[PDB]
């Protein structure tokens, strides 16, 4: 089966290491990859086969006329936001979900917390602890799940694959049903 | 042995490879659809590029603005193209996710009743009231099924090629156009 | 001098970011053509195949793979010219324009050493003082020549990549609106 899934949010958050390290099985460390680049990946989730296809976006207001171009025929979105970094979480609800929203009313929508890795870090907590600012909890993420009514609320690091692989069952789930 | 509808049962293996096919014809699409975005922002970003420079660079102005243009040219009629190609993944996914897939539906039970026909059939044999009867209803399912088949079999062929037709003359056109309109201005 | 060197190595400094940008966005544009002509091949074989497979629509089928095959076989040069012009313009960027900077960096630091010793000074020293002043100013005249050379070269080499470039992106298009009519048999 094919299946569309775009992932969308804040630039710097995580989607493309999410999309490499997923794919690859390799942290992009060390090089960052081609720009516009998309993804694919063939796996197996509960017995069946699935061509998965991996649009990467920009998150930057620049693309925002372009960006959209991607939603058509998508069957699951992925709205990202870093675990250490409030700004993305509140532009959650604040910018994508009403995009993804306004394009395609009705589309399995899936919320993605990144960077897992570091919201348990020793020097990002007090990094952040500087600037009066703190890691976003999962409460916190569930909740935002529930405002945006997105089926899923995953946490995850593209760094330790931490929760990735179920980043991406789960998504094909929501489709599969 | 084995109840062969020879005919019928190659009609069938013929829809099978003609929809796998289809299915491959329907990646390429769906990828190309990729690429195409792909371009799009890379054309989008190093049109603002070179139009930047071009605003910065005197001396080189006029062949940054020169390229800028091109570039932000290229990357609408890019859209254009985009999405006629999605047009085209999207009503063929239908020729051969729903439409296509329908048939192969009563194809399967008409193999499931043509099996259990030959199989019921046998245990007599092995073995030789109702007997007779569950043997017609048997072959009655099987008949019967066998029809629709037939019947499916032909209007698909027949909607496959209203929708193909149609389908694959617009993205000709589309990738064509994505050329007439390109020159007709890049060159301008 | 300085100040005004100060200036126009700001000036550098940003010139090389934007360069780097575009770098960058042309291997991109190298990657996404690539595929592009990938996918090309691929389904300009698959409709050539289904067309000789299906006297239903054997022609739609059949010049629709023709086109395919076309754009490929010219976008291979497309990809040539692209490589070339990012290819080139890396060794204005990684080369020439960074060999500027080796010593707009060795300069600025000569010019720190300097203003240091000439002030822990106001308040060895002479015969290190006047060495330096040797260094620093030597260092001085360099950068303003790196600084004038590299322009120079920034526009003897662009002038001819951008148009390169520009006109492999024109006969692309052009090579193919005939040999688009032509199909039109
Ligand atoms: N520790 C950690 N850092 C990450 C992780 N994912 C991404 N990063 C970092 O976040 C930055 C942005 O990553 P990238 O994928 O390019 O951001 P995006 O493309 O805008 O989503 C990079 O410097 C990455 O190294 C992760 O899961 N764990
Ligand atoms: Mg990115």
């Amino acid at each position: 089966q094919a299946i569309k899934c775009v992932v969308v949010g804040d630039g710097a958050v995580g989607k493309t290491c999410l999309l490499i390290s997923y794919t690859t099985n390799a942290f992009p460390g060390e090089y960052i990859p081609t720009v516009f680049d998309n993804y694919s990946a063939n796996v197996m989730v509960d017995g069946k086969p699935v061509n998965l296809g991996l649009w990467d976006t920009a998150g930057q207001e620049d693309y925002d006329r372009l960006r959209p171009l991607s939603y058509p025929q998508t069957d699951v979105f992925l709205i990202c936001f870093s675990l250490v970094s409030p700004a993305s979480f509140e532009n959650v609800r604040a910018k994508w979900y009403p995009e993804v929203r306004h394009h395609c009313p009705n589309t399995p929508i899936i919320l993605v917390g990144t960077k897992l890795d570091l919201r348990d870090d020793k020097d990002t907590i007090e990094k952040l602890k500087e600037k009066k600012l703190t890691p976003i909890t999962y409460p916190q993420g569930l909740a935002m799940a529930k405002e945006i009514g997105a089926v899923k609320y995953l946490e995850c690091s593209a760094l330790t694959q931490r929760g990735l692989k179920t980043v991406f069952d789960e998504a094909i789930r929501a489709v599969l049903c | 042995s084995r109840t062969v509808d020879l005919e019928l049962e190659l009609q069938i293996e013929l829809l099978r490879e003609t929809k796998r096919k289809y299915e491959s014809v329907l990646q390429l699409g769906r990828a190309l659809t990729a690429h195409l975005y792909s371009l799009l922002q890379t054309q989008h970003a190093l049109g603002d590029a070179f139009a930047d420079l071009s605003q910065k660079s005197p001396e080189l102005q006029e062949e940054f603005g020169y390229n800028a243009e091109t570039q932000k040219l290229l990357c609408k009629n890019g859209e254009t193209l985009l999405g006629a190609v999605n047009f085209f993944v999207s009503s063929i996914n239908t020729l051969v996710t729903k439409t296509m897939e329908d048939t192969l539906m009563t194809v399967k039970q008409y193999e499931a009743a043509r099996l259990e026909y030959d199989a019921y059939r046998t245990d007599l044999e092995e073995l030789s009231e109702s007997a007779q009867a569950t043997f017609q209803a048997h072959r009655d399912k099987y008949e019967k099924l066998r029809g629709d088949v037939a019947i499916k079999l032909k209007f698909l062929e027949e909607n496959k090629i209203k929708v193909m037709h149609k389908q694959l003359l617009l993205f000709h056109n589309a990738v064509s156009a994505y050329f007439a309109g390109n020159q007709k201005q890049l060159e301008q």
